[PDB]
């Protein structure tokens, strides 16, 4: 479309799509995080959380 | 700007309806709005695109006021004496600016607002494409099935909305059906400049007729007028040129080819096929089509006329209801009364009379010969001084004092004529209350003078349309001189 035309043609944004696949919190339950882990291997390079 | 912000703003199949670069800051504004969302202040950000290279410069603007709070939303200068005050206080012009934004996060909102601009830029497009040319004067269809409207789409990917009184009485339209109207009242709109197509006026067939007319489009014969209404009437006649031209057959096209043209979307009524000529006595007979020529009459100062037909066809030569009246009302030329025969036959009963009757006296004579002139000659004994000799003095016998009449109104214009403005001299005389109330024209004190009330006091507990069927004002505009006098007696302590 010419939307994306002028979008990532000019603001930059050439990813270009999107798709949410966030992992959402099973519905009907509360609670707190108390703890978070992150594993990778040695293919990219971790980001400033890591 | 990476020299590839003009291969977008130059579709250039839509987006150049507008300029590069205004084209260009359509969308920059957009994006500069929903970097001000991303950003913390809502201060006023003014972003251009240069249409050169697409720099997407931003020079924002200061929005200043002259409220104290705030300074980031409106600068001021009286509280920033520090500053010397460079400027005035309040001044909104562009004093900010800006360097990027990427607002990675924010590409929805970078999304919404071009899909914003470009309904604004679609919408300026559909404008610049109809309301130029008032809409789009031509044939189309319909692609919208609404209570009461109708979408009509037309060149160049516009859009017309059809009013209340554009179909028919009973028209109706469904996806996919086309009901034809006239659109010139094109007006903006959000997201397409929808117009206002209506097919109730002359206009609906004025111009259709032509189209298959045989002498009005080929230099043969010229339009007069032809008069289209929804139901009641509707009638089409193309004045021939002194050259023996049809002008019945040339306004039906081909024997009827023209009367269910216009039969169709434009007022759902059947276009008759009147006549036009130039002739006092064929203006209306001949267009009081489908009927026969009966009333040959004319007036001396303005452009009236009677109508006297057949017993047969009283409601096809004018109409009770209007049916015919269009036909003699704007293709005629003449004004004439809808009527039973009795109009050629009753209407030289009191015509003859009354300029005979008061003049009884006025003359220097009896009434014995008085009405023998007027049945001799109906309406011959009243104004004999405009007319000549030929037509006020040929008759015989007292010759000479047949001027009397005339030369009566040489110095005693105030003895037999004074009875028609001096009523107010002893009695219905006017008054402070309702005569000289404000609120309309200098003859507002007819309504006072001719009625006999000497104040408003004995109409001051009427409403408002309590005088509507009088001709001295209008339905609201009766009680409005007895509103006048309640209020200025109900609170008249100052004065």
């Amino acid at each position: 479309t010419p939307e994306e035309k002028l979008l990532r043609a000019i603001f930059g944004e050439k990813a270009s799509d999107v798709k949410d696949s966030s992992l959402r919190v099973p519905n009907g339950v509360s609670g707190t995080v108390i703890d978070v882990q992150v594993f990778t291997r040695d293919g990219v390079e971790k980001d400033k959380r890591a | 700007m990476n020299k590839e912000i003009l291969a977008v703003v130059e579709a250039v199949s839509n987006e150049k309806a507008l300029p590069r670069e205004k084209i260009f800051e359509a969308l920059e504004s957009a994006l500069a709005t929903a970097t001000k969302k991303k950003y913390e202040q809502e201060i006023d950000v003014r972003v251009q695109i240069d249409r050169k290279s697409g720099d997407f410069d931003t020079f924002r603007r200061w929005l200043v006021v002259d409220e104290v709070t705030q300074p980031t939303k409106e600068i001021t200068l009286e509280a920033a004496r520090y500053e010397d005050e460079s400027l005035n206080l309040g001044d909104y012009v562009e004093d900010q600016i800006e360097s990027v934004t990427f607002d990675r996060i924010t590409t929805q909102t970078a999304k919404q607002v071009i899909v914003q601009k470009v309904r604004e830029a679609e919408r300026a497009m559909v404008v610049d494409q109809f309301r130029e040319h008032e809409g789009e004067i031509i044939t189309g269809v319909v692609k919208k099935v609404n209570r009461d409207n109708i979408s009509l789409d037309l060149g160049n990917n516009a859009e017309a909305v059809i009013l209340r009184e554009d179909m028919l009485p009973r028209e109706n339209f469904r996806p996919g059906d086309r009901v034809r109207g006239v659109l010139y009242s094109v007006r903006p709109e959000a997201r397409g400049a929808q117009l206002f197509v209506t097919r109730s006026k002359p206009e609906m067939l004025i111009e259709l007729f032509r189209i298959e007319v045989p002498e009005i489009g080929e230099e043969v014969i010229e339009i007069k007028a032809a008069a289209r209404d929804p139901g009641s009437r509707a009638k089409i006649a193309v004045k021939t040129n002194d050259k023996r031209i049809d002008p019945v057959g040339a306004c039906v096209g081909m024997r009827g080819a023209r009367v269910q043209a216009v039969s169709t979307e434009l007022g759902g009524e059947r276009i008759d096929i009147v006549l036009w000529d130039d002739n006092p006595a064929q203006f209306v007979i001949n267009a009081m089509a489908p009927a026969d020529v009966a009333s040959i009459v004319v007036d001396e100062d303005k452009h009236t006329m009677d109508i006297a037909v057949e017993a047969g066809n009283l409601a096809q030569a004018i109409g009770r209801n209007g049916q015919n009246v269009r036909l003699a009302s704007q293709l005629s030329g003449w004004e004439l009364n809808v009527m039973t025969v009795d109009d050629l036959q009753a209407k030289h009963q009191a015509e003859a009379h009354a300029a005979i009757d008061t003049f009884t006296k006025y003359l220097d004579i009896d009434e014995d010969f008085a009405t023998v002139l007027v049945e001799e000659g109906f309406s011959t004994l009243e104004e004999l001084a405009y007319v000549p000799m030929k037509e006020l003095l040929e008759i015989e016998g007292l010759d000479e004092p047949t001027v009397e009449a005339l030369r009566e109104r040489a110095k005693n214009a105030l003895a037999t004529i004074a009875q028609a403005q001096e009523e107010s001299l002893g009695d219905n005389k006017p008054a402070d209350d309702l005569l000289n109330l404000e609120g309309v024209d200098r003859d507002l004190a007819f309504k006072l003078a001719a009625r006999g009330v000497c104040t408003l006091e004995d109409l001051a507990e009427q409403g408002i349309d309590d005088l509507a069927d009088i001709e001295g004002l209008t339905d609201e505009k009766a009680g409005a001189l007895i509103m006048a006098a309640r209020n200025i007696c109900w609170f008249g302590d100052e004065a």
